RNA sequence: CGCGGGGUUGAGCAGCCUGGUAGCUCGUCGGGCUCAUAACCCGAAGAUCGUCGGUUCAAAUCCGGCCCCCGCAACCA
RNA sequence: UGCCUGGCGGCCGUAGCGCGGUGGUCCCACCUGACCCCAUGCCGAACUCAGAAGUGAAACGCCGUAGCGCCGAUGGUAGUGUGGGGUCUCCCCAUGCGAGAGUAGGGAACUGCCAGGCA
RNA sequence: UCCUCCUAAAGAGUAACGGAGGAGCACGAAGGUUGGCUAAUCCUGGUCGGACAUCAGGAGGUUAGUGCAAUGGCAUAAGCCAGCUUGACUGCGAGCGUGACGGCGCGAGCAGGUGCGAAAGCAGGUCAUAGUGAUCCGGUGGUUCUGAAUGGAAGGGCCAUC
RNA sequence: CCGACUUACCAACCCGAUGCAAACUGCGAAUACCGGAGAAUGUUAUCACGGGAGACACACGGCGGGUGCUAACGUCCGUC
């Protein structure tokens, strides 16, 4: 699509390297916190005592949905 | 033509007192003949096979057909469709025309020409040739082609046996051994 | 075998005039004769039958195995099948392309009255 | 431990062991033991049945071997409740029904097979019993 | 174990009119799921290669075919 | 889903469509087919519109 | 045929370099000279002159000239 | 035999991120510099991208199956 | 009225496959030629047209042959409905139905409506 | 949630945390019609060419093939090519099958207009069975059916559709 | 190099014989089910429409089975 960003060029480069170098860190701060989440639900998950705290967060791992990450169409 | 009234004034004479016949057309007559190759390297060059059916078409007055893979192998790494090789079939007055030049010119054309083999025959009274090289033929002049491509004859005749195919084939002066 | 080939390139156009019940003219070609003959929807039992055989058909002829002798017994089978009543029938072909000496056995016998 | 290789199913029903056997007749060979009762047969009982019989006649003699298990055998593992799937294959058995010719042997005097079958048959949990090939 | 328990629901497939039966016109004979049955005279074929009566009358089976196959056909009776 | 759906929009100046569906990436082309137009009751040319 | 998609086809005069004059149909365009044909091949003469590589006692017994 | 993560050169790693170039750092070898060894300069060698199949013109990449290794789980009165 | 040949069916292996022989007056087949109507993802090979020189080789029909395919009893066996019984994860009795495989054997078809040639 | 086989006891149906596999599609031709054709795999002969490419004869005969899992089917081919095309068409529908219902399915034939074929004829999607979700609420196009004093209009209704 | 001599070996396709199969069939019952006709017997026992319900936790036994260990007064189906 067709984004526009108010700046010369060395705005624009600056606006446009910052904002997606702060996607992959919002999508890198997604992949890590699911990563731990899943580390619990896999140790107590047949554990009597903590099965309903591994399920409630088994179930709050699949409604994150991390944005995806598109191609650059310079090569 | 030429070969075809030879091969009715005289051989038919000749087999009939050679074999003790009883009919005109139990006599062995020579019904078509295949020339084909399956270039294999098309697979990723397909103006070879171009330039093989050009030369299949000067070499025979026919086009070509262009004769693809049946089955897919895995060994030649081909599918099925693929256009694999080139063949033309000639039957009559082209078929005898094909047949006198080329066993009065082209195969004494051959480098170091010895004799073509008498137990080639598939035990029907069918022969079969590979020429191993297109250059040898008159309807090339060595400058044109590019490759060592060659030939596949096969003589189809009505034959019942290879004993009769070679008694046909020896009697339009075949170079046997 | 050429003739198994043809006697089962008919077969689905045959079968289906068994299935609508309708009287068909069945045609037989030879490099020599030809023949055509009416066959009730039965399909046992024959009612006009004319071919290029009969004497009083190929006396007149040049050469019977042609068009226009085709012609000729394109008109034969006509008029005997609307002599007996017949005149609603449908064409078989039993193979032959709808091409040469068959077509003008149609063509000849359409002209004379039968509608088909 | 004879057990069939590639199979077309894993696990089979356990279905039921009625009627006569068919293969009742010694054609192979000259003596047969002759199954009489009835029940599956297991794929360790068959080896632990024809060792005792190729060493009772040292090793000279051809040994015919007509029965196969070709029949999984599930089984539940311990301290697991029901359901919740089929057991797992554990052993092949061959079903015998009274008829069977088990084992037949050739190339030995009659009275040296008379004994071999003797020392085959206490380790099979089915009767069985000596038959001789007959003209028919 | 596991990995298992799954069905479709039964078809209803079979014969529905046996034979010397009097149907009417345009009633299914058999729901077929090939063409085990081939179409006789007076009944149709449909695109599930359903037999369905053309005109009514009663039912016939027939082995009619070099094929030995079976025909289902109807006589206006 | 891959498909997309798409209607085809009569020539006959009627309000008339039939709706199907077409594979929306092999190349753009709009179908042409003729096909029965009830409110006049004729067979058109039947060009294609989203 | 199926007119015109054959390349041309022509009586051409192939006579060999000893007479042998012969007419043959063909797709070159031009009249051709070339080597004997079978009927004056040499491969019924020289069945014995193409086995001779061999020989070294005889060029020996000549290089013995003492 | 239930769930995950991996197999790329002698070693540790990318590239798999939506398919079209076998690469990084150590290391091995042959020269040079030195009295000599290290350091340094020049040139070079290798691998079936675990194996076996699959669509693709083309697969380390996408899909299926198998093998190997490393972790986790297999609950409570 | 008999024999042969061609077309269209009934019938579907007791009807098909193999082996040996035999048929050209007519029908049929192979066959001649191909510029033409028509066709070859090349080739009149197939389809098609224009005819008759030749042949019955191939094909087809007919006749003989059991070497295969095929059909197949009687008797017994298995199974099973109903009613009883047993040492009842399998059987028995009374009664009714009664296979499959195999054996003896049968067997290289039968037939209808037209149109030709011959007697 | 849906499809295929067995359990299912030779009509239909029939359960278990019983045994095995699939679907959330594809196609403007892979649909219609007309014309034509027959496969797998082995043997021999043959230039590169090998156990396997292509060619010629023989056996074999559907053991091949079917856009996709399994079952049933298929030679009159439902499998493989080619020409022309849009019936993958609108309003209906005798009579049936299957569901507790909501619903789903088969269908000769009638009317108007088409396609292929010389013609009899075939064509209301594909060899058949999976490839899918009701109502409410809204969006778009068409239709004076209605339009709260009257003429309009907004808004409702009906048909197509998201 | 060709293979030129060899191998106490393994061994596909076919041929003869012997077995096994719920997801095998070139065969194939008994029963059961559908339809037609006919006597006899049954206070219509059959269907359609309407007023009122209850019930949807079943158990055992025989026969055919799945699961289990052809174990359970175990569990899930079909028919009595
Ligand atoms: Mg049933
Ligand atoms: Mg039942
Ligand atoms: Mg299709
Ligand atoms: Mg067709
Ligand atoms: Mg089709
Ligand atoms: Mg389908
Ligand atoms: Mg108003
Ligand atoms: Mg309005
Ligand atoms: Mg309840
Ligand atoms: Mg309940
Ligand atoms: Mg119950
Ligand atoms: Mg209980």
């Amino acid at each position: 699509e067709l984004r526009v960003y108010p700046g010369n060029y060395d705005e624009y480069m600056t606006a446009a390297t910052q904002a997606r170098e702060r996607l992959l860190a919002d999508n890198a701060k997604k992949k890590a916190q699911i990563a731990e989440l899943q580390s619990f639900v896999s140790r107590f998950s047949a554990n009597a005592s903590k099965s309903r705290q591994a399920t409630s967060r088994a179930r709050q791992i699949d409604k994150i949905k991390l944005e995806e990450v598109k191609a650059s169409s310079r090569q | 033509a030429k070969l075809h009234d030879y091969y009715k004034d005289e051989v038919v004479k000749k087999l009939m007192t050679e074999f003790n016949y009883n009919s005109v057309m139990q006599v062995p007559r020579v019904e078509k003949i295949t020339l084909n190759m399956g270039v294999g390297e098309a697979i990723a060059d397909k103006k070879l096979l171009d330039n093989a059916a050009a030369d299949l078409a000067a070499i025979s007055g026919q086009k070509p057909l262009i004769t693809k893979a049946r089955k897919s192998v895995a060994g030649f790494k081909i599918r099925q469709g693929y256009p694999i090789g080139c063949k033309v079939t000639l039957r009559g007055e082209r078929m005898w025309e094909f047949f006198e030049r080329l066993i009065t010119i082209a195969v004494p054309r051959i480098r170091d020409f010895r004799g073509l083999s008498a137990k080639s025959f598939d035990g029907r009274g069918n022969y079969s040739m590979g020429v191993r090289e297109q250059i040898i033929f008159p309807e090339i002049d060595y400058d044109k082609v590019d490759r060592v491509r060659g030939l596949d004859i096969t003589i189809t005749t009505t034959a019942k046996s290879d004993e009769e195919g070679r008694a046909l084939l020896a009697a339009f002066d075949f170079p046997f051994r | 075998d050429k003739k198994s080939a043809r006697i089962r390139r008919a077969t689905r156009a045959r079968r289906k005039l068994q299935e609508l019940g309708a009287t068909r003219l069945v045609v037989h070609r030879t490099p020599r004769h030809i023949y055509a003959q009416v066959i009730a929807p039965n399909g046992s039992e024959v009612l006009v039958a004319a071919s290029t055989v009969e004497k009083a058909i190929a006396e007149q002829l040049k050469y019977t195995g042609n068009k226009d002798a085709a012609a000729a017994v394109g008109k034969a089978v006509a008029e005997r099948a609307l002599e007996k009543g017949i005149k609603d029938v449908s064409f078989d072909r039993s193979g032959f392309q709808y091409h040469g000496r068959v077509q003008a056995l149609a063509d000849a016998a359409r002209e004379a009255g039968l509608q088909f | 431990m004879l057990q069939p290789k590639r199979t077309k199913f894993r696990k089979m029903h356990k279905g039921r062991n009625r009627g006569l056997a068919q293969g009742t007749d010694v054609s192979f060979g000259s003596f047969g033991l002759k199954a009489v009762g009835r029940g599956r047969l297991t794929a360790r009982q068959i080896e632990a049945a024809r060792r005792a019989m190729t060493r009772a006649v040292k090793r000279q003699g051809k040994i015919w071997i007509r029965v196969f298990p070709d029949k999984p055998i599930t089984e539940k593992p311990l301290a697991v409740r029901m359901g919740k799937g089929k057991g797992n294959v554990e052993y092949w058995v061959a079903l015998i029904q009274p008829g069977k010719v088990l084992y037949e042997m050739d190339g030995v005097p009659e009275e040296l097979a008379r004994e071999a079958f003797k020392l085959a048959a206490a380790k099979l949990p089915i009767k069985t019993t000596f038959v001789t090939k007959t003209v028919m | 174990s596991t990995r298992n328990g799954r069905d479709s629901e039964a078809k209803r497939l079979g014969v529905k009119r046996f034979g010397g039966e009097s149907v009417l016109a345009g009633s299914i004979i058999v729901r077929q799921r090939g063409t085990k049955f081939h179409a006789g005279a007076n009944v149709g074929c449909g695109r599930d290669h359903t037999l369905f009566a053309k005109a009514d009358g009663k039912v016939k089976f027939e082995v009619k075919g070099p094929k030995n196959r079976k025909f289902i056909s109807i006589e206006a009776e | 889903g891959i498909r997309e759906k798409i209607k085809l929009v009569s020539s006959a100046g009627t309000g008339h469509f039939y709706t199907t569906t077409k594979n929306k990436r092999t190349k753009p082309e709009k179908l042409e087919l003729k096909k029965f137009d009830p409110v006049v009751r004729q067979h058109v040319i039947y060009k294609e519109a989203k | 045929m199926k007119k015109d998609i054959h390349p041309k086809y022509e009586e051409i005069t192939a006579s060999c370099s000893c007479g042998n004059v012969m007419k043959i149909r063909s797709t070159v365009g031009h009249d051709l000279n070339l080597d004997v044909c079978s009927k004056c091949h040499p491969f019924f003469t020289g069945k014995q002159r193409d086995v001779a590589t061999g020989g070294r006692v005889d060029r020996f017994n000549k290089r013995f000239n003492i």
